[PDB]
RNA sequence: GGAGCUUGACUGCGAGACUUACAAGUCAAGCAGGGACGAAAGUCGGGAUUAGUGAUCCGGCACCCCCGAGUGGAAGGGGUG
RNA sequence: UCGGUACGGUUUGUGUAGGAUAGGUGGGAGACUGUGAAACCUCGACGCCAGUUGGGGCGGAGUCGUUGUUGAAAUACCACUCUGAUCGUAUUGGGCAUCUAACCUCGAACCCUGAAUCGGGUUUAGGGACAGUGCCUGGCGGGUAGUUUAACUGGGGCGGU
RNA sequence: UACUAAAAACACAGGUCCGUGCGAAGUCGCAAGACGAUGUAUACGGACUGACGCCUGCCCGGUGCUGGAAGGUUAAGAGG
RNA sequence: CCGUACCCGUGUGUGGGCGCCCGUGACGAAUCAGCGGUACUAACCACCCAAAACCGGAUCGAUCACUCCCCUUCGGGGGUG
RNA sequence: GCGGAGUGAUCUACCCAUGGCCAGGGUGAAGCGCGGGUAAGACCGCGUGGAGGCCCGAACCCACUUAGGUUGAAGACUGAGGGGAUGAGCUGUGGGUAGGGGUGAAAGGCCAAUCAAACUCCGUGAUAGCUGGUUCUCCCCGAAAUGCAUUUAGGUGCAGC
RNA sequence: UAGACGGUGAGAGCCCGGUACGCGAAAACCCGGCACCUGCCUAGUAUCAAUUCCCGAGUAGCAGCGGGCCCGUGGAAUCCGCUGUGAAUCCGCCGGGACCACCCGGUAAGCCUAAAUACUCCUCGAUGACCGAUAGCGGAUUAGUACCGUGAGGGAAUGGU
RNA sequence: GGAGCUGUCAACCGAGCGUGGAUCCGAGGAUUUCCGAAUGGGGAAACCCAGCACGAGUGAUGUCGUGCUACCCGCAUCUGAAUAUAUAGGGUGCGGGAGGGAACGCGGGGAAGUGAAACAUCUCAGUACCCGUAGGAGGAGAAAACAAUUGUGAUUCCGCAAGUAGUGGCGAGCGAACGCGGAACAGGCUAAACCGCACGCAUGGGUAACCGGGUAGGGGUUGUGUGUGCGGGGUUGUGGG
């Protein structure tokens, strides 16, 4: 899963660098807490 | 838990059971419908929803 | 009973008969190829005869271009053993 | 932590030729001046006071291929040596230990319920990524369902065929 | 045992064992949810015997159960 | 139905009696300053049962590495240490 | 007889809440008090009092033997005799459990006169190698009950007539 | 343009109700026509270079378990459903009976679509080598009635002056 | 339409209407106790009992009459607790639905008896039967279909194809398709790329480099990107936008 990471997380790394979410960690830890969003069309906004 | 996915219609499939001796009988395939807490906004009521894993993959994903 | 050499304990056929409800079983001279024994004539399609066996379907090995779900191949199927 | 995939790296058994003991062979029968400097001192997996490889320091302009008494011994260039063992860069299975974040709790308080001991929501507290559940699969299983269990049978049965 | 059979059959008390640590075990229901129980090991469900008295012998081999992990065998999945 | 009782309810009536409203009586706030109590209680403290690591003694075994003598069919144990 | 869908706990079996009934006698526990007994206890004998899955015995519920009845007065009775009858009782009202299930102080009996799985409807014109039936006449001709094989010998196919 | 049927005291073209045939709708309804009202368009058609995007997504396809299509998992395609994993947008993807290269065909996972076809509670008009009261629907007559059954349900007879 | 009526069952009276058009036929309308989806609450159906509002009536409580008052879904809208945002809920209002129907259709569930000389696979059968669910017919449908080198050009239905190729404890039995000939023959709208806007999330909170393109200038301001939504455009396979 490719989420736009908006917070410094040890699991994934620096904000906006890359992402390798294991299809659920982000679902119940990043998306409800406001730490990352779904990379639907925000890849253009990030770069 | 097998009740029809509230937001898709993924009901149970019905069919037979091919035994080794072919004496078929009735069985059904229930979808993997799990009970999850569902919201409509950041920090909602978290009501309840028995929903299929395919919707956990796309659609009403909160938690 | 005994001795020498051999592998017909073969191939593709076999008119005509017996027998028999049917299936099934049984014998067959003689012919083509090729071979054994025989100097030859001739005998040999297992055991002196009758008992030693088991229909169909399905599946397996080898072989034969027989087909090959548009074509060329293959899977699979088919034929002989 | 154990065991793995890919890969950058000092790199590996006194079994036989012996300054030369890496299954083996090699853009080079040297990687130039462009390598961890045969000095004592002392010791790391092998440890055989023996070495391709060494193990830490250095009399800071040469070990030497081209000085083979051997498989042509000069590979800390190559096959990056089968590169174990290992120093680790990604990846990854199981188990091990913990957490909270899914999830679970006829565990407590509170809310249209002042109409309720059910429900539903919140907060709190505690289990906890287990369990339950779905798919697939193995086992068990006369508790359940459907059938079979031959014949002349000197009446039938036992017997025997 | 109405509608041939009332007993020497059944049954409780008593005496054992097994199981159950709590929305317990067991049953009803597919599940929810109930019963058990507004009870919780001196309680509850289940099996044999059937007051009291004396007693309840030998046997773990087969088949059951309860524990055990070396090995063997050992599906799916993984890998191939 | 004659006679005599009881219960619920409405409206009419008398006068009484109380209160509205005024008046009267009894309790009785409201802020500020001080001061308390700890009441909650950050911290911290007394007790307080538990205690992450590290060290240790024993525990058996159908676990395993080593060893004694005893056996063999060669696969395997004993009291042990 | 099998399957589906429905119907009945108004009789009966069990249970649940709620009211009632059980004449009149007999026996006379524990407890209490007195006296004896012992320092008390143990124990004995009295009075009140009155309990018992207590006794004999009515209503009442049952149905043990015999006789009667048995196209009965009655689709389960009567008469004369018996058992229980303050209790695990009886009985009415009210309600529920409903068919491969219920219930059952357990007989494989009760579930609307039928229970080794009720009834009705539908599947259904169920099926049977089995039994019974198969309707007017005339004319010609005229068998077998033998053999083979059969989850077959009481049937059927082929052969023979 | 009336000889269809029936009735009338017996077998009726000319006796009668009718038939043939022609008339016939204020009002309502249906159909159709006319006008109003409603509603769509200031074009992308054509020639071209092909730098870039797009043509239905947790879908397709794959694997496993099942269904069903003549097709009984079998060598088992197409189609549908469940469960995990999980792609691409024209040099694409799927199918053409395991499967693969080539070739033809059509571009899925979005919607709607009258006629042809089936059926008759009910209402018209007609027919009949259909019945004539034990037949025809069970019901010609107080018929799903009387009656039976706890009930679901079962379910008669009676025509003629 | 017209001179006789007051229905028949069962047929004897009584008293009346009518040529000024009765009886009778047909349509429309009004009324329409009570139960039943029954629905103001409740219920042994055809019984009882309430509330709101208006009005009649008694000297006043009682009583009567006419209207309203169930649930769920969806639409608009106020408030929107525990808990702050905020939602679920609650409140008010206007429509629709709720149950029947003789058969017929679709989707989905899903048997046994019988046959197989027993019988399990299997068949009888996806029938009977229950639910859902419509309609006057429905379903299916506009090729990711067939063919296999001639090509056809949406579907459905009757009849051939055929009781075939084939499938089956290869047993009982089951059972197509292509193609041909007929009936009726219609194919059309949406999503997406893009564009102009509203809502929404960030950035620039300024140098945005936009404001119909461009020219000469100006203001330099809402530029850019992105989610949702409205309206244009586009809707096709010899590929097309």
């Amino acid at each position: 899963m490719k989420l736009i990471l908006t917070a410094d997380v040890d699991h994934l790394g620096s904000i906006g660098d890359t992402v390798e979410v294991k299809d659920g960690y982000g679902r119940n830890f990043l998306l409800p807490r406001g730490l990352a969003i779904v990379a639907s069309r925000g890849a253009q906004k990030q770069a | 838990m097998a009740a029809v996915c509230d937001i898709c219609g993924k009901g149970p499939g019905f069919g037979k059971s091919v035994s080794h001796s072919h004496r078929r009988t009735s069985r059904r395939w229930d979808p993997n419908i799990q009970t999850v807490h569902a919201v409509t906004r950041p920090g909602g009521n978290k009501k309840r929803l028995n929903v299929c894993t395919s919707c956990i993959k796309a659609g009403k994903i909160t938690r």
